RNA sequence: CCCGGCGAGGGGAGUGAAAAAGAACCUGAAACCGUGUACGUACAAGCAGUGGGAGCACGCUUAGGCGUGUGACUGCGUACC
RNA sequence: GUAACGGGGCUAAACCAUGCACCGAAGCUGCGGCAGCGACGCUUAUGCGUUGUUGGGUAGGGGAGCGUUCUGUAAGCCUGCGAAGGUGUGCUGUGAGGCAUGCUGGAGGUAUCAGAAGUGCGAAUGCUGACAUAAGUAACGAUAAAGCGGGUGAAAAGCCC
C-alpha cells in the first residue's frame, strides 16, 4: 500500500447538494427554497 | 473592503441599475461573499480507534513482509558518510529507522539523508509509516510498541 | 481556492461555435445567441427525425398511385389487389420498382388485378 | 440481376456486389448468411411474386462489417418551462455482400 | 442507397393539347393541375419541376354549371385604397377572356417559386388556332 | 499621448413630470 | 428617431453600394508637349494648349 | 517578386480609406499614378506617398524596375483608434473615436 | 544605403536561436472590421434552422463512388429566459 | 380589402341512408441498443443468465457521476526530439467530456485512488476593459464679412507683409 491505494467505505461519504448550479442537476434555478414567499429570501423561514 | 459607504447614485431618477456601494461584491474592487476567516481543519478521533489504526496498518506490514528489526541498528560516528554505505549493503533505499533511547548519532546521521527519516519509537506516526518500502525496528524500541498496542 | 475559469469557459463555448458552422449573421459568429440557435436545431433535429418516416411514406404513396393509374387503377383497389394476393411487399419496393422495373410492375398489377376480379 | 428480402424487421433491396447496411445481426465478422425468405425475384422478366416467401428463393451473403454509426443527437427542451436534456445515440450497422441469387 | 429523385436536366417534359369545349371549369382546372404537377409520370420528386407543357384553347366555351355566370365573382385588389375592383363572369370574359382560366389553375396549384415557375406552361389561347405547331402536340382528350 | 474616459453627468433624470395622466 | 433593431453587415455594405467612389475616366496628353493634365484644365508647368498663359 | 510597404498610425478613417484603395487593384504603376494624382480625397495623398515608397522599394531591392510593376495587392486595417472627450450639452460627454489605419500595399510582377 | 517633410512612419542590410521578439515590444484567443479563393444570390415574402435534395469546385482512390465546401429547390417550423 | 366553405372551386367535390376499400401520429406492432424495478435459479466479484413489467414531465424529493485550483503518492513519470495556453483536424462515452495529433507557442505539466474547495455563466435595466450599432448622418460654439498681390514652403482660404 501507499497514500494513494486508500478509500472510505461503501457510501461514507457524499457529495453535498450544490444547490444553485445549473439546470441538469436536478436542482436549479429556485434553489431549495420554493418560489416568492419568506421562505425564499435571506434569512429566510421564521422564529420557532 | 475600506472606503466609502455611500450611495454611488440615487435610487430611481438615473437609468442605471440600482446599486448601494462600490464595496458591493458584484464589482471591480468589491469584496466577496463568503471568504473564510482563518480557521482549524482539525478534526478528532478517537484514542481507541487511534490506537486500532496502529493495530492494523502494521499487521498488514507484517502480511506485506515490509519489517525488519535488528538488535542495534546503529553507526558509532556522527557521520553520514558511513550510514549511507551501511545501508547500502542492507538493501535499503528509503527507510524509517526507529529506536528505544534518544541517540544523537543516528538522527544526526539521518537528517542530511532526506529519504531516511530516523524518528523516535514513541512518536511514531501512521502517515509516515505507512508511505515508506521498508520499515526497520530496534530490538528495545519494539517492546515499547508491545506495551502500547496489545 | 480562487478558481480562475477561463480554461473552461473558451473550451465551452468554442464547441458550441464548433457545432455552428454554417448558420446566417450573428448566430454563427456570437457565443450567446448561437447557444440559443444550436438548442433549436436540435429540437428541430429531433422533430425530423420523428417525420422522415412521414414523409417519406407521403412521398412514396404518389409514385406508387402515378405508375398504377399508368397501368390503370388507383392505389386504393391496388393495395387490396395486393392484399387478397396477401403478398406481402411494403411501399418503398414498389416504389422502386415503378421507376425501375416497369414491366415487372405491369407484372404485379396483372396479378393483383386477376387475383381482385 | 437483383432480389429483394426481409431483415431487420425491413424490406431492404439488393443486387450482386451491393454492400448494403442492415441494423445488426447477431453473427460476427467473416461469416456466412443465408436468407431463403425472398419476395420478388426478377432476372429479365422472369418475374415472380412471392406469397408468403419464394419457395426456391435462396440468396448467398457473406457479411463483412460489424461497425458503428454517427453520433447523432438527441435534444429535448421546453420554452422556459427549465428543461433541457441531451443525449447523443450512435446506432450499430452491419454491411454484407451479395454473393448470388437463385429462384 | 438514397431513393430516387429525379434530375433537371434529364427529366422529361412532353407536349400535348386539350381543348376546353363545353366542360365544367373546376372539373377541367384540377385535371390540368395534376397532370402540371405530374401526378401521372413516375419520376415525380416534389422539389423538382416533374412537369409538362399543356394548351388550351378557345376559353369562351367553358360551361360553368348553372347560377355561377352571375354569383361567380372575381375579386381582385390595387393597393391602391378604393380599390376592392368586382368583375363578374361575363364580364370578365368580355374585358378578357383569358384570366378564367389562369386564375382557376393558379388556385390549384401550389403558392411557391415550384408551381409559380410550373404556371408558365400553361399556355392558354382565345382562339381555334394557335402558333406552336412546330411542337406537334397531341390531344390528350379528358 | 493618452486621454481619459468621462461619465457619470448629471443627467436630470431624463424627464420632467411630462406625462400628465389623470 | 431610435432604431429597433439592429441591421448588420450587410446592410452597412449596401448602403456603400451607391456611395462609392467612381474613378476618373481617362486623363489627357498635351498637344505640343506630351504630358498628362486634365482636361479643360492647365497643367501645371502653365502649358493649355501651347503657351505659357502662367509662370508656375 | 513581392515587395510590402506599409504606412502605419495615420489621420484616415477606418471607411474612407478604402473609397479611394479600390482603385489601385490591377493597374499598371502608371496608370495607379495617373488616378491617385487627380482623385480629390484626403488619402489621396497618403496612398500616393506609399505608393510612390513602394515603387521605390521594388526600384531598390528586388530587381524591379519602374514601369514592370502591377498593383497586386492592397488592404488597409483599422488601427489604434485614441480617443478625446468633447462636452455635448448639459454636462454630458462622449469617448470620440479619433479612428486610424494601418495602410499596407503589397507590389509585384507576379 | 532606399522612399519620404533633414520628419513621423515604413522597406531591404546587420545584432540574436527567433524581429508577424523591434520597444505601443512574452503568450496574442473572441466580438470586430479587412483582403483573396470556391460556391450561392436580381420573379423572392417571414424567429433564418432542420429533413429531403439539385448542380458546381476540390480531395484520398483504379471508375469502386465516398468524405469536403457552398444549399439553387422544397416538406415542417411564431427565439431564449 | 373577396372577408361568416381555409382557399381553388364544387350541382356534386353538398346533405341523409347503407357499405366495401384506403390514407392517417412520436398510438400500436416488428428489428437493434442502454436503464429502472421486482421476480426466479444463483455460484459470489458479492451476485450473474433467462424472465416479466416500466421509464412524458415543472415546483419538488432520492440515487449514479464529468470536469477546474490546491496539498499529500512526488527528491516519481513526461518534456528543447518541444511542457502549460491558443489553434485546426481525427477518433471516442448514454453526458458533463475526455485521449491521440498536424500548426503556433519556448518552460512546466502530471498520473492512480484519495482529501479540501473563492469549483462550472445567458441574463440579473449586474460591474469594469475592448469593439460594433445609428454613420461616414447631425453639428462645427452667433447673420460683423471678406477679396486680392508678394514671400516662407512639399505644402496657404486663415500664418507674415
Ligand atoms: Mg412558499
Ligand atoms: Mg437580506
Ligand atoms: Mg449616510
Ligand atoms: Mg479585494
Ligand atoms: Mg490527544
Ligand atoms: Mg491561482
Ligand atoms: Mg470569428
Ligand atoms: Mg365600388
Ligand atoms: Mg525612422
Ligand atoms: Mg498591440
Ligand atoms: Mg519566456
Ligand atoms: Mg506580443
Ligand atoms: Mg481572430
Ligand atoms: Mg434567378
Ligand atoms: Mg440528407
Ligand atoms: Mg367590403
Ligand atoms: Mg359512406
Ligand atoms: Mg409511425
Ligand atoms: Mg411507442
Ligand atoms: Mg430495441
Ligand atoms: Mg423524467
Ligand atoms: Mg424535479
Ligand atoms: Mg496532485
Ligand atoms: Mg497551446
Ligand atoms: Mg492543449
Ligand atoms: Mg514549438
Ligand atoms: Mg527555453
Ligand atoms: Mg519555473
Ligand atoms: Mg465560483
Ligand atoms: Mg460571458
Ligand atoms: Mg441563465
Ligand atoms: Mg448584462
Ligand atoms: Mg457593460
Ligand atoms: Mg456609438
Ligand atoms: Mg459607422
Ligand atoms: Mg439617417
Ligand atoms: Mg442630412
Ligand atoms: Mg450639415
Ligand atoms: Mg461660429
Ligand atoms: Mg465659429
Ligand atoms: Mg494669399
Ligand atoms: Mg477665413
Ligand atoms: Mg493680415
Amino acid at each position: 500500500m501507499r497514500l494513494n491505494t486508500l478509500s472510505p467505505a461503501e457510501g461514507s461519504k457524499k457529495a453535498g447538494k450544490r444547490l444553485g448550479r445549473g439546470i441538469g442537476s436536478g436542482l436549479g434555478k429556485t434553489g431549495g427554497r420554493g418560489h416568492k414567499g419568506q421562505k425564499s429570501r435571506s434569512g429566510g423561514g421564521v422564529r420557532r | 473592503v475600506t472606503g466609502s459607504g455611500k450611495k454611488p447614485w440615487r435610487q430611481k431618477g438615473t437609468g442605471r441599475a440600482r446599486s448601494g456601494s462600490i464595496k458591493s461584491p458584484i464589482w471591480r474592487s468589491g469584496g466577496v461573499t463568503f471568504a473564510a476567516r482563518p480557521q482549524d481543519h482539525s478534526q478528532k478521533v478517537n484514542k481507541k480507534m487511534y490506537r486500532g489504526a496502529l493495530k492494523s496498518i502494521l499487521s498488514e506490514l507484517v502480511r506485506q513482509d515490509r519489517l525488519i528489526v535488528v538488535e542495534k541498528f546503529s553507526v558509532e560516528a556522527p557521520k553520514t558518510k558511513l550510514l549511507a554505505q551501511k545501508l547500502k549493503d542492507m538493501a535499503l533505499e528509503d527507510v524509517l529507522i526507529i529506536t528505544g533511547e534518544l541517540d544523537e548519532n543516528l538522527f544526526l546521521a539521518a537528517r542530511n539523508l532526506h529519504k531516511v527519516d530516523v524518528r523516535d519509537a514513541t512518536g511514531i506516526d501512521p502517515v509516515s509509516l505507512i508511505a515508506f518500502d521498508k520499515v526497520v525496528m530496534t530490538a528495545d524500541a519494539v517492546k515499547q510498541v508491545e506495551e502500547m498496542l496489545a | 481556492a480562487r478558481v480562475k475559469r477561463g480554461v473552461i469557459a473558451r473550451a465551452r463555448h468554442k464547441k458550441i461555435l464548433k457545432q455552428a458552422k454554417g448558420y446566417y449573421g450573428a448566430r454563427s459568429r456570437v457565443y450567446r445567441v448561437a447557444f440559443q440557435a444550436v438548442i433549436k436545431a436540435g429540437q428541430y433535429a429531433y422533430r425530423d427525425r420523428r417525420q422522415r418516416k412521414r414523409q417519406f411514406r407521403q412521398l412514396w404513396i404518389a409514385r406508387i398511385n402515378a405508375a398504377a393509374r399508368q397501368n390503370g387503377i388507383s392505389y386504393s383497389k391496388f393495395i387490396n389487389g395486393l392484399k387478397k394476393a396477401s403478398v406481402e411487399i411494403d411501399r418503398k419496393i414498389l416504389a422502386d420498382i415503378a421507376v425501375f422495373d416497369k414491366v415487372a410492375f405491369t407484372a404485379l398489377v396483372e396479378k393483383a388485378k386477376a387475383a381482385l376480379a | 440481376m437483383y432480389a429483394v428480402f426481409q431483415s431487420g424487421g425491413k424490406q431492404h433491396r439488393v443486387s450482386e456486389g451491393q454492400t448494403v447496411r442492415l441494423e445488426k445481426l447477431d453473427i460476427a465478422t467473416g461469416e456466412t448468411v443465408e436468407f431463403a425468405e425472398v419476395l420478388m425475384i426478377a432476372n429479365g422478366e422472369e418475374v415472380k411474386i412471392g406469397v408468403p416467401f419464394v419457395d426456391g428463393g435462396v440468396i448467398k451473403a457473406e457479411v463483412v462489417a460489424h461497425g458503428r454509426g454517427e453520433k447523432v443527437k438527441i435534444v429535448k427542451f421546453r420554452r422556459r418551462k427549465h428543461y433541457r436534456k441531451q443525449q447523443g445515440h450512435r446506432q450499430w450497422f452491419t454491411d454484407v455482400k451479395i454473393t448470388g441469387i437463385s429462384a | 442507397m438514397k431513393t430516387f429523385t429525379a434530375k433537371p436536366e434529364t427529366v422529361k417534359r412532353d407536349w400535348y393539347v386539350v381543348d376546353a369545349t363545353g366542360k365544367t371549369l373546376g372539373r377541367l382546372a384540377t385535371e390540368l393541375a395534376r397532370r402540371l404537377r405530374g401526378k401521372h409520370k413516375a419520376e415525380y420528386t416534389p422539389h423538382v419541376d416533374t412537369g409538362d407543357y399543356i394548351i388550351v384553347l378557345n376559353a369562351d366555351k367553358v360551361a360553368v354549371t348553372g347560377n355561377k355566370r352571375t354569383d361567380k365573382v372575381y375579386y381582385h385588389h390595387t393597393g391602391h385604397i378604393g380599390g376592392i375592383k368586382q368583375a363578374t363572369f361575363e364580364e370578365m370574359i368580355a374585358r378578357r377572356p383569358e384570366r378564367v382560366i389562369e386564375i382557376a389553375v393558379k388556385g390549384m396549384l401550389p403558392k411557391g417559386p415550384l408551381g409559380r415557375a410550373m404556371f408558365r406552361k400553361l399556355k392558354v389561347y382565345a382562339g381555334n388556332e394557335h402558333n406552336h405547331a412546330a411542337q406537334q402536340p397531341q390531344v390528350l382528350d379528358i | 499621448a493618452a486621454a481619459a474616459a468621462a461619465a457619470a453627468a448629471a443627467a436630470a433624470a431624463a424627464a420632467a413630470a411630462a406625462a400628465a395622466a389623470a | 428617431a431610435v432604431q429597433q433593431n439592429k441591421p448588420t453587415r450587410s446592410k452597412r455594405g449596401m448602403r456603400r453600394s451607391h456611395d462609392a467612389l467612381t474613378a476618373v475616366t481617362s486623363l489627357s496628353v498635351d498637344k505640343t508637349s506630351g504630358e498628362k493634365h486634365l482636361r479643360h484644365h492647365i497643367t501645371a508647368d502653365g502649358y493649355y494648349r501651347g503657351r505659357k498663359v502662367i509662370a508656375k | 517578386m513581392e515587395t510590402i510597404a506599409k504606412h502605419r498610425h495615420a489621420r484616415s478613417s477606418a471607411q474612407k480609406v478604402r473609397l479611394v484603395a479600390d482603385l489601385i487593384r490591377g493597374k499598371k504603376v502608371s496608370q495607379a499614378l495617373d488616378i491617385l494624382t487627380y482623385t480629390n480625397k484626403k488619402a489621396a495623398v497618403l496612398v500616393k506617398k506609399v505608393l510612390e515608397s513602394a515603387i521605390a522599394n521594388a526600384e531598390h531591392n528586388d530587381g524591379a524596375d519602374i514601369d514592370d510593376l502591377k498593383v497586386t495587392k492592397i488592404f488597409v486595417d483599422e488601427g489604434p483608434s485614441m480617443k478625446r472627450i468633447m462636452p455635448r450639452a448639459k454636462g454630458r460627454a462622449d469617448r470620440i473615436l479619433k479612428r486610424t489605419s494601418h495602410i499596407t500595399v503589397v507590389v509585384s510582377d507576379r
